[PDB]
This record gives structure tokens, C-alpha cells and sequence, in this order.
């Protein structure tokens, strides 16, 4: 069916850089926006970035805003975020998310890669 | 040094023949008796504001060359006769800093007792040149006379020109200034006469 | 008078009738008015 | 019209009129014959060197290349399905293949289709105002067609960018914050919407008739006749009037003469000089 | 069209050795060339792209070089698999031309 | 992978017709542009034709112009050439090759099919 | 006259040329329509 | 607040934002090349500044 799967996650040491990749099967991947979502252990979920399916627009969340860059390659049905100068606060597991409409839809969540930062 | 354009750099305006008539333009001209800076060449790159009247004076052929461009040294114009064919390229050639003849380009063409006259302007891209030559018997500057300059090339080069150099018999460089010209076209369809307005 | 040329032949061999109609009509209103001014001039100088 | 009598009864809206004399109409000579005035230059145009051209200049560094010694025939490019637009400026797409040139200058490049617009005159923007400037009183046309799968794939077709001032019409400035080399490619690529698709243009540049002309349309040329009256045509120089032998000494880079009323007063035969 | 020579037509090494294979365009193609091996059953196997860049899985022995029309295919130390035919190939200007080409051997 | 498989190659009696067939599989087949290209038997490889993926253009080599057609459907991910007027000259081996942008790729090269005529 | 402002210079530091010469083709219209109209009244008066 | 706003009125209930008492840089959207269209009519886009 619908399937997004995350990979990349490890272990950061504070200011280094690391590149998160998620997956895309069954679905218009294409033709969706693309969202990244992070929820730091027992904490919040905190909305992060997306991307629509031409990559004219990014936004990002102000927390990493001139530090993290999302990228997508239809061609690929993949999903890329790239971070830099990652600091401790920056460890959470990393979710891609997408609508098949506009509201991220619970058939479309990732089981999401763990980003640790230390 | 300096000296006096008395009445020279009148040039055909446009390509259109007229006869027997007193024709009103605006262009860029040599106004009447104005200085004119004068370089001698026994025992320099200059300004090329909006466009330069130039003039040579003769005896054996020593002026050969003109740079036109910002840096004029690999980074333009070159004009170059050497002494049966004239050579016009434009590519951005090696020179020295203080260039002289021995005894990414565009376009590329190829072919005191003579006075011979210019005019070099470019105006949206098209580099403008009119000539006229003539005897002349004279060794001190420019002999006070009237004839009239035309076009004989047009080069669309579209490159940027602010400085110019000479290259190698004085020479002498006025500036060009837009103004308005009452010019007097003969029986003949030549210019005889020219009033500065 | 604002118009692409002063040869009024010079206009129709370059423009298909629907756009030189536009330019043609703008000579002919300047040189009407030409007429119309050199016309008024010479009845007052008639009159003199 | 029916004679002369009846001439007057119309002009005075009379069927009867005084005696007198009455200005009725203008006598006009009509000319007899046609004559078509054109050069041997009967070799063919290479447009086909420039608009099928495999590879096309980049939009800061545009290629000028010029078109002369050719007949030119428009309706190829003008009936063209494969253009997506054909704006003319200062002539009529049709009426090309009457006149003849001084020159031509094809510039081609290629730029994003989101800014095939800004290729006009009077027009500002990025590409208008730091790449590829047209003069207002431009007189040519312009031409694009999508080359959505000629170009793209493509990052090698270069724009310049936030440092300069200056774009002063048809000039081609090559030179090549902390630091930025002023020019950033396309992304031109297959999957991208219409106003992102790459789009080849080519402008054709006209320098209208001062001199005589060498780039004429496919026209026949005929023979001349002269002391009579005549339709002419010499080089898309057209009227009418008596063609007689000059005594007139053009000179080499003068096509034709004017009068004081902006008239055609003599004119220099391309085929016999 | 455009024309494109290469030299030399044959030329015999052994392993480990320098070669050199030169390719002549009749006018510039200015850094757009592709060279390629064909051993005899096998289909034209691409080399490099622009004349300098390397290809996926291709040896750091193959390389290029030369802009405009002289142009040069670089072998650094000869391996025995490297023994087959060698076509520079421009695409500056359709139709794709191919040089005549140079089979290297024993 | 990325593969492309030609078909319909055989024997032709000269002034004669033969169609190929050409299946993609691996890659957008929709939005990359093809290529035909045919070696002779132990002679110098010549290129034949080229079509973008929408085909709004077609181009051909010289010796084949106004008897060979390239023509393609992104549907099926075929791309096909008719041959007519076959003459013994254009006996060869006949490839598909494609690029992942501007040039023939080595991973994007069929294996061929042999026309004999 | 049809201007959009009968401020000359307003006009100039509002639009470009290629739009500018359109309408200050009017204003040149009308105000030049108007010194002949006061001209054509001097004349005739002059002769009075 | 306006352009770049995640979320435009539909047409019929077209909504609207006052702006003054600021400083109204027009390049920075004029160059901006997101811009399918820029058309002036009262103005041109280049004496906004
Ligand atoms: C640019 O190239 C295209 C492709 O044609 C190729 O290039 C030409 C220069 C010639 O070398 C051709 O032999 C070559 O295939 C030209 O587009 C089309 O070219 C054909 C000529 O083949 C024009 O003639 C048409 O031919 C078909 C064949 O049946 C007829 O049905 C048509 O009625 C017509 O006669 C054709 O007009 C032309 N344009 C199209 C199809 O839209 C193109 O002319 C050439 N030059 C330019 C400026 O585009
Ligand atoms: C013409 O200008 C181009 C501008 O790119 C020059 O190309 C550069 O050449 C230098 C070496 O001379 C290289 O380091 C650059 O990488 C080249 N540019 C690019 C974009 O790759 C070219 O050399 C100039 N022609 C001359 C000087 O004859
Ligand atoms: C021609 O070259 C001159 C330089 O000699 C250019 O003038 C400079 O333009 C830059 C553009 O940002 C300015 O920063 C400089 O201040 C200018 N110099 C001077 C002395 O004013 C000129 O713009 C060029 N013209 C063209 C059409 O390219
Ligand atoms: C040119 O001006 C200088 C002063 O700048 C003056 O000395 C000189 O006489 C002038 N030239 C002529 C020919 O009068
Ligand atoms: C002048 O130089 C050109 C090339 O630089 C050459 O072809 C020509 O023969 C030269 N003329 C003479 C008289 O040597
Ligand atoms: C025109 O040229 C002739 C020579 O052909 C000459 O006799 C005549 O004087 C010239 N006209 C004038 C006004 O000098
Ligand atoms: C053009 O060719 C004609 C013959 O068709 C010839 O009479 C004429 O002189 C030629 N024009 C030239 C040589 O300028």
C-alpha cells in the first residue's frame, strides 16, 4: 500500500553535518507535498519542513532555519533533508509525512530513523 | 600640447543622398574650434567618453593601431594595417603595457604628407567608424579646412568600450558632443559647409 | 506625427491593413491639420 | 462619370448649372506596366543553420550571427506550426518576404519559460535588465517554441545575478556579501511545469532600408522601363513614376536620394548599377 | 557535416603500457566528445563524457583531455582487458559522427 | 535494471519492409529521448535516428532519410522504427540507446538485433 | 485630454517610455491644439 | 503578511489588507522571479521606488 521509510539516522557529534532519506511507495509521490516531522523522546512532535512536489517552495520551522535543507527527486520517489551544525536539542526521531489532500494523513506517516545528537 | 579643430569631424549623418539642400541633424559631433589634445611621436591611453573624432597627420605610414575597451590587455577591439592589408579582430589579445609594432571574439575582418580622419562611436552595440583621407602639405597640426566624414564599416560588437589607445607622426583626439549641426549638401551631394548651432 | 514612418508607402508594404490603418491615421490627422493650418493662414493673409 | 457635363451636375448637386468654369476632379496618368527590381543574390538563407541549431547559446553570452547574401524566404518560419508564439514589432509578419534588408541579425538563446516575456521591448526583469536588453524602438520579431526535451535533462545554461548595474540595449557583458560569481543555472528539467520548461528563442533583428540592401525576399525580378509610367519596386521601395536616365553621382554606400519632402528622388538599380 | 579523425588507425602495445589516442574534429565541438570501446560481440561501451569525465565503474586508468578539436584519450598503465577498438565520438552537432577508429593490439 | 530490448530484426529481400521493436525497462522511458544507431558486420557503427519523448521532432541520418520512420508510444515503453525501401547497404546490427541526459550512456544500450537485406 | 494627470512631470516619474510616450502624445495633442486655437484668435483680432 | 501568506481569500469573499506607515520597497518583489506575471497599469514597476 502506501509506505514511507526513513533512513540515515545515527549518531551526531554537536556542529557536524548528517543527510536523512525517506522512501516513497504506492502513491502519487510525484505529484504530493512532502513533509518532514521530528518528535524529540517523550516530547512533543515539532513540525519541520516541506516541500512541494516541484521544489519552487520550502519552508522550514525557525528552530532550523538556515541550518537544515529538505530536497525530494521524483525521479527517485525519495524524500532528502539535509542537516548541518546540528546541536543537542536537534536529537529526535525524524518522521516524513505527506497528504493526499492537504492534512497529513495517518496512512501517510513513516515509522520514522532516530537522529542523535551528542 | 593642444590645438584648434577649427571646423573638422563633420560626417554624412545617415545613408540617404540629398542635394542642394541645407539639412538640420543632431548627433554626436566635434564642436567647432574646440581643443583638441594634441600627441607628438619623436625622442597613452586616453578617455573614450561618448565617442572620439580622431586625425593623424603623415609622412610614412607610423600609426597603424587603435585598443578600444576597459582594461585593453586580455580581458576589446584591435585595428591593425600592416602595410598592404588592413586586419580588424576583436579578440581579447595579449599586450604589452606599453604596446607597439615592429619595422573570446566576435568579429574578424581583413582587407607631413597624408591626413587622414576618423570617427569612432558606439551607440547601442554598434561600433561606428567614418573615415577621410587626403593630401595634405603641412608639418605643424591640423590645416584649417572643411570636408566631410562617412561611414565605411559598422561593427555590432556589443562590447563595452571606455578607454582607447594608439598605436604605432602626431595624432590628435577631440570628443564628441551631441549637438546640432545645419549642414550645407552642394549641386554634387557632397558637404561643403557646417554651422554649429 | 507618432507614426512608424513618414513614407506613407513604406507603411503599407510593411503592415497588413489592421495595424496600418492605425499608423495611416495618424498621418492623416497630422497632415489634415497641416492643411487646415495653412489654409487659415493664407484666408487671413487673403484678407490683408 | 458618364462625360464632362455630367461631371459638373454631380460636383454641383444640380441637374442644372450656371454657366461658368468648374474645378471637377484630378487627371491622373495611369501607369501601364509593372516592374519588380531585385539582386542575383539568389542563394539560398541559412535559417535553417539557426533555428535548427543543435546547440544554442546561453542567455548572458547570446550568439549574434549574422544574416547577409541570402533570399530570405519568411513563410518557412512564419507558417511554422512548431513556434509557439511569432511577435513582430515593426513590420507585419506577413508583408517580410515584400521587403529587403540591410542586414539581419539572428540572436538566439535559450531562457526559462516563465521570462519569454521579458524578450520585448520597453520590458524590464532579471533577464531583461541584466542579460538580454532590447532597445525600445526595437524593429524585428520574436520568436519561441517550447524545447522541453531538447534541453532539459540540465544545469548549463547560465543567468547572471545580484551584482551589476547596467544593461544598456544589446550589450553582452561575459565577466565572469562575502562572495558570488554572478550567474546561476537553470533547472531545467523534464518533470517541471510549463512556466519552468526551458524555451529557444531567436530575435530577429531588422535594420531597415538606409543603404543598399543585401538580405531580399524571394521576389522576381523584371525588366526596366523607362520615360513612361510605371508601378516600381526596387528593393521594397515602391511608387509610382517616370523612370528616366540621371545625371546624379551616388556615391558607393548611397542607395537612393530623397527630396526636401522626404520623397524619393532618385534611386540606384541593384541589377545595373 | 562535422568530421572527426582519429590516430592512429592501429597500434600494437603490451600490458602496462602508455598509449595515447588522438581525435580530429573539422571545427570546434568545444569540450563535447565521448569515447568508446567495442570489443568484437559487445555493443559500443561508453568511456568518458565531455571528453574528461569520468563514467560510473569506469578505471581511473581511462581519462581524456582536450578542448576545440584536438582532442586525446589517456591510458596510464594498460590492462589485458583493455584490448578492443576505441571510438572518440562528438555530439556538438546532430548527425553524431564517429571516428574511424583505433583497435589496440598485442 | 535499466535494460532495452530490440525485436523484430531478420531477413529482407531488397526494396522491401521491416518494422522494429524496441522495450524499455528500468527508467522514465516517458520523458528521456531515444536514439537508433546499426554497425555494420565488422565495419564502423553510423547513427540513425533520434525522437524526444514527446516526438514533436525527429530527426535521421542522411542515408536514411525519407525511407525510415522512428516512431514511439510512452504507454507501452516501446520505441519502434519502420524500414521501407530496404536496400542490401542497410544490412546491420540495430541498437536502442538513450541517454539519462544528452549523450548515449553505455548502461543505456540495447543488445541489438541483426536486419540482413 | 485624456492624460492621465495634466502634471507633466508626474507623468515622467510615474511610467516608463515605452508607456510614457503614449500618454504624453496627448497632452502634446490638446496643448499644442490650443496654442493654435489662441494664435488663429490673435491673427484675426491682430487684423481687427 | 500578504504575498508570501499561507492562506488567500477565495474570490467571491476576496479579502483585503491595508498597508500603511511603512517603507515599500517594490524591487524586492518586482525582481523576485516567482512572478508569472507584473503588470502596472497607473505606474510602471521601475518608478515604485
Ligand atoms: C529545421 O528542420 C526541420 C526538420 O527537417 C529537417 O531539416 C531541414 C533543414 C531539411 O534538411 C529536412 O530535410 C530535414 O528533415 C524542418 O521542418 C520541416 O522540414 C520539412 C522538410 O523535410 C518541411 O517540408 C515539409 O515536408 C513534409 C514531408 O511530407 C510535407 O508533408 C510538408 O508539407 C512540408 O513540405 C517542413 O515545412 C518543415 N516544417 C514543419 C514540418 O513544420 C524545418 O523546415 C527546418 N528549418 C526551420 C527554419 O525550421
Ligand atoms: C573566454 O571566457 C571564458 C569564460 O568562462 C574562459 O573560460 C574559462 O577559462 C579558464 C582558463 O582560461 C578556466 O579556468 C575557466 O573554468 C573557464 N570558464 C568556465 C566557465 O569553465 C575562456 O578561457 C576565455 N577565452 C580565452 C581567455 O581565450
Ligand atoms: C562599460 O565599462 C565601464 C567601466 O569602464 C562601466 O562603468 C562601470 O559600471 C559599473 C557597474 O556596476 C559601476 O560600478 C562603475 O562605477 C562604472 N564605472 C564608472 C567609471 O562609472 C560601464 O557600466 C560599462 N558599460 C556597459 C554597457 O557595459
Ligand atoms: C585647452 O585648454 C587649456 C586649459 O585646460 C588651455 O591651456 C589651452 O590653450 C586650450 N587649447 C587651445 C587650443 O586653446
Ligand atoms: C598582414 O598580416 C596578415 C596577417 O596578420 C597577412 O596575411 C598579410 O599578408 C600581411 N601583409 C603583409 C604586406 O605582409
Ligand atoms: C560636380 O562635379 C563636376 C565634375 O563631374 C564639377 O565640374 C562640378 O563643379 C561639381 N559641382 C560642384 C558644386 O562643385
Ligand atoms: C546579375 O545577373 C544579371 C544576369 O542575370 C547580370 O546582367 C548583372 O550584371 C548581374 N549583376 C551584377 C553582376 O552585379
Amino acid at each position: 500500500q502506501v509506505q514511507l521509510v526513513e533512513s540515515g539516522g545515527g549518531v551526531v557529534q554537536p556542529g557536524r553535518s548528517l543527510r536523512l532519506s525517506c522512501a516513497a511507495s504506492g502513491f502519487t509521490f510525484s505529484s504530493y507535498a512532502m513533509h518532514w516531522v521530528r518528535q524529540a523522546p517523550g516530547k512533543g512532535l515539532e513540525w519541520v519542513a516541506v516541500i512541494p512536489f516541484d521544489g519552487r517552495n520550502k519552508y522550514y520551522a525557525d528552530s532550523v532555519t538556515g541550518r537544515f535543507t529538505i530536497s525530494r527527486d521524483n525521479s527517485k520517489n525519495t524524500l532528502y533533508l539535509q542537516m548541518n551544525s546540528l546541536r543537542a536539542e536537534d536529537t529526535a526521531v525524524y518522521y516524513c509525512a505527506s497528504s493526499s489532500g492537504y492534512l497529513f494523513h495517518s496512512d501517510y506517516w513513516g515509522q520514522g530513523t532516530l537522529v542523535t545528537v551528542s | 600640447a593642444y590645438t584648434n579643430s577649427f571646423t573638422r569631424g563633420v560626417y554624412y549623418p545617415d545613408k540617404v543622398f540629398r542635394s542642394s539642400v541645407l539639412h538640420s541633424t543632431q548627433d554626436l559631433f566635434l564642436p567647432f574650434f574646440s581643443n583638441v589634445t594634441w600627441f607628438h611621436a619623436i625622442h597613452p591611453v586616453l578617455p573614450f567618453n561618448d565617442g572620439v573624432y580622431f586625425a593623424s597627420t603623415e609622412k610614412s605610414n607610423i600609426i597603424r593601431g587603435w585598443i578600444f575597451g576597459t582594461t585593453l590587455d586580455s580581458k576589446s577591439l584591435l585595428i591593425v594595417n600592416n602595410a598592404t592589408n588592413v586586419v580588424i579582430k576583436v579578440c581579447e589579445f595579449q599586450f604589452c603595457n606599453d604596446p607597439f609594432l615592429g619595422v573570446n571574439c566576435t568579429f574578424e575582418y581583413v582587407s607631413f604628407k597624408n591626413l587622414r580622419e576618423f570617427v569612432f562611436k558606439n551607440i547601442d552595440g554598434y561600433f561606428k567608424i567614418y573615415s577621410k583621407h587626403t593630401p595634405i602639405n603641412l608639418v605643424r597640426d591640423l590645416p584649417q579646412g572643411f570636408s566631410a566624414l562617412e561611414p565605411l564599416v559598422d561593427l555590432p560588437i556589443g562590447i563595452n568600450i571606455t578607454r582607447f589607445q594608439t598605436l604605432l607622426a602626431a595624432y590628435y583626439v577631440g570628443y564628441l558632443q551631441p549637438r546640432t549641426f545645419l549642414l550645407k549638401y552642394n549641386e554634387n551631394g557632397t558637404i561643403t559647409d557646417a554651422v554649429d548651432c | 506625427f507618432g507614426a512608424i514612418s513618414s513614407v506613407l508607402n513604406d507603411i503599407l508594404s510593411r503592415l497588413d491593413p489592421p495595424e496600418a490603418e492605425v499608423q495611416i491615421d495618424r498621418l492623416i490627422t497630422g497632415r489634415l491639420q497641416s492643411l487646415q493650418t495653412y489654409v487659415t493662414q493664407q484666408l487671413i493673409r487673403a484678407a490683408e | 462619370a458618364l462625360d464632362p457635363l455630367s461631371e459638373t451636375k454631380c460636383t454641383l448637386k444640380s441637374f442644372t448649372v450656371e454657366k461658368g468654369i468648374y474645378q471637377t476632379s484630378n487627371f491622373r496618368v495611369q501607369p501601364t506596366e509593372s516592374i519588380v527590381r531585385f539582386p542575383n543574390i539568389t542563394n539560398l538563407c541559412p535559417f535553417g543553420e539557426v533555428f535548427n541549431a543543435t546547440r544554442f547559446a546561453s542567455v548572458y553570452a547570446w550568439n549574434r550571427k549574422r544574416i547577409s547574401n541570402c533570399v530570405a524566404d519568411y513563410s518557412v518560419l512564419y507558417n511554422s506550426a512548431s513556434f509557439s508564439t511569432f511577435k513582430c514589432y515593426g513590420v507585419s509578419p506577413t508583408k517580410l518576404n515584400d521587403l529587403c534588408f540591410t542586414n539581419v541579425y539572428a540572436d538566439s538563446f535559450v531562457i526559462r519559460g516563465d521570462e519569454v516575456r521579458q524578450i520585448a521591448p520597453g520590458q524590464t526583469g532579471k533577464i531583461a535588465d541584466y542579460n538580454y536588453k532590447l532597445p525600445d524602438d526595437f524593429t524585428g520579431c520574436v520568436i519561441a517554441w517550447n524545447s522541453n526535451n531538447l534541453d532539459s535533462k540540465n544545469y548549463n545554461y547560465l543567468y547572471r545575478l545580484f551584482r551589476k548595474s547596467n544593461l544598456k540595449p544589446f550589450e553582452r557583458d561575459i565577466s565572469t556579501f562575502n562572495c558570488y560569481f554572478p550567474l546561476q543555472s537553470y533547472g531545467f528539467q523534464p518533470t517541471n511545469g510549463v512556466g519552468y520548461q526551458p524555451y529557444r528563442v531567436v530575435v530577429l533583428s531588422f535594420e531597415l532600408l538606409h543603404a543598399p540592401a543585401t538580405v531580399c525576399g524571394p521576389k522576381k525580378s523584371t525588366n526596366l522601363v523607362k520615360n513612361k509610367c510605371v508601378n516600381f519596386n526596387f528593393n521594397g521601395l515602391t511608387g509610382t513614376g517616370v523612370l528616366t536616365e540621371s545625371n546624379k553621382k551616388f556615391l558607393p554606400f548611397q542607395q537612393f536620394g530623397r527630396d526636401i519632402a522626404d520623397t524619393t528622388d532618385a534611386v540606384r538599380d541593384p541589377q545595373t548599377l | 557535416d562535422i568530421q572527426m579523425t582519429q590516430s592512429p588507425s592501429t597500434l600494437s602495445a603490451s600490458v602496462g603500457d602508455r598509449v595515447t589516442i588522438t581525435c580530429r574534429a573539422s571545427q570546434s565541438i568545444s569540450n563535447w566528445l565521448a569515447w568508446f570501446q567495442q570489443k568484437p560481440g559487445k555493443a559500443p561501451k561508453l568511456l568518458i563524457y565531455e571528453a574528461s569525465s569520468l563514467e560510473s565503474g569506469v578505471p581511473s586508468r581511462f581519462s581524456g583531455s582536450g578542448s576545440g578539436t584536438e582532442f586525446t584519450l589517456t591510458i596510464s598503465s594498460l590492462q589485458p582487458d583493455d584490448f578492443a577498438t576505441y571510438y572518440c565520438q562528438q555530439y556538438n552537432s546532430y548527425p553524431w559522427t564517429f571516428g574511424q577508429g583505433t583497435k589496440v593490439e598485442i
